[PDB]
């Protein structure tokens, strides 16, 4: 086995920033008056 | 639970009294 | 080997849920019946406390939680909670 | 402009309430899946741990990767650490659980104060989850810790292992709940208009 953990925290910080991004938009709609 | 469903439609909390006729509807 | 789970979810896992439905049940039970919510709450505890015995028969007597006391548990607090509820809507109506 | 307005909070609220949803799931799978920490190349064993399980191998040139914890024997824990880790990491999950149970008082009660009480416990959450990630480096100094990672290894000092995703789903997990705090907060002090 390949004992490296790049793809695997790849797709995590993916995810991650896509939620996080969502709710950037969430401001986005939020803030807008 | 039949019981619980039946208790949630009761309206009056008195029992018939025997003596008063009831006027069937 | 593995265990098999026929025995704890007919005798254990399902009592204990319907238990803690039946003591959901007196939330819906019209207010200022107190003597028929207080025998439903204090019995579906005493039926509680008579499940868990049976927990245990499998088991040595490890000093740790295993994942069935833990659900016994939950649902011991659950009835007990609901029970307190009442308690507090009671008396907080009577006055 | 009203209806507008109307529909924009009452989707932002359903699209708060699925991120909400989101985030419990987060935090459930980084308290459960033992992945926070990794062996490496240079590690001397393989393996890796959790809040309170951890996973280590025999080392003789197989996986046979023997497991030993659990948060529900405190004994079984390596240290005092990775205890208030786990623990702290538990209350955050009861905290967003008990807010996605609040959901429920939409119903009856008035929006503005349901949405500040999941975006208090929400915060609460945040808190705990930061708290637990700052503690449980502590106890990287450990005895089997320190016997599977490396002797380099210590307090706050990662040394020859990786931190593997949980760890960093965690972060994650406390960016976004911070997020949905403020996000609630605003909710609520804005559907009054
Ligand atoms: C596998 C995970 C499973 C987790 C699921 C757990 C389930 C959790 C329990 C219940 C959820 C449903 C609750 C629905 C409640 C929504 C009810 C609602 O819409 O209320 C209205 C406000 O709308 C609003 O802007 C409030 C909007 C925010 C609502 C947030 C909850 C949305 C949940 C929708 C589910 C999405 C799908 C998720 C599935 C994965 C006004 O009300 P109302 O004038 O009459 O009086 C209120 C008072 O002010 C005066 O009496
Ligand atoms: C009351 C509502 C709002 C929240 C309920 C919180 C529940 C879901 C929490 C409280 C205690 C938790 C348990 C605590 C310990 C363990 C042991 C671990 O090895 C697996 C997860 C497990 C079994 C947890 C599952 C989730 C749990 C049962
Ligand atoms: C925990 C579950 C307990 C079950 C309690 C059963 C009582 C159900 C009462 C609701 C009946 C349906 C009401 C319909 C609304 C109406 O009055 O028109
Ligand atoms: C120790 C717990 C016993 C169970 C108590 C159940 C019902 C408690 C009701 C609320 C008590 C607190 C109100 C105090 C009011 C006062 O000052 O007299
Ligand atoms: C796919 C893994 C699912 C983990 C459970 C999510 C729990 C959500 C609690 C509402
Ligand atoms: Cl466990």
């Amino acid at each position: 086995d390949s004992r490296d953990y790049s793809t695997e925290l790849s797709v995590t910080v993916a995810v991650g920033a896509s939620l996080l991004f969502l709710n950037i938009l969430a401001f986005a709609a939020l803030y807008y008056k | 639970i039949e019981f619980a469903t039946v208790n949630y439609f009761t309206k009056r909390g008195y029992a018939w009294d025997g003596k008063s006729v009831v006027p069937e509807k | 080997l593995s265990r098999r789970m026929g025995y704890f979810t007919i005798q254990t896992y399902i009592p204990c849920t319907l238990i803690v439905v039946l003591s959901w049940v007196s939330f819906w039970i019209n207010k200022d019946a107190v003597p028929a919510r207080t025998s439903l709450g204090i019995t579906t505890v005493l039926t509680m406390t008579t499940l868990s015995t049976i927990a245990r028969k499998s088991l040595p007597k490890v000093s740790y939680v295993t994942a069935m006391d833990l659900f016994v548990s939950v649902c011991f607090i659950f009835v007990f909670s609901a029970l307190v509820e009442y308690g507090t809507l009671h008396y907080f109506v009577s006055n | 402009y009203h209806e507008h307005y109307m529909r924009n909070s009452r989707a932002i609220g359903v699209l708060w309430a699925i991120f909400t949803i989101c985030f419990a799931i987060i935090n459930v799978v980084v308290f459960i899946q033992p992945y926070w920490v990794g062996d490496s190349v240079s590690t001397p064993k393989p393996g890796y741990f959790g809040l309170f399980h951890y996973c280590v191998g025999s080392g003789l040139a197989g996986r046979e990767l023997t497991c030993r914890g659990s948060f529900t024997d405190f004994s079984t824990i390596p240290s005092s650490a990775f205890k208030a880790a786990a623990f702290f990491v538990l209350l955050s999950m009861v905290l967003i659980l008990g807010c996605i149970t609040c959901f429920s008082l939409f119903f009856f009660c008035n929006t503005a104060t349901v949405y500040k009480i999941c975006a208090w416990m929400q915060l609460l959450a945040a808190l705990c989850l930061v708290l637990g990630c700052m503690i449980f480096p502590d106890g990287w100094d450990a005895e089997t810790i320190r016997d599977m990672c490396g002797a380099k290894t210590g307090k706050y000092s990662l040394g020859d292992c990786s931190v593997r995703w949980a760890y960093i789903l965690a972060i994650i997990g406390i960016l976004n709940a911070l997020i949905l705090s403020f996000l609630a907060f605003v909710l609520g002090n804005r559907q009054t208009d």
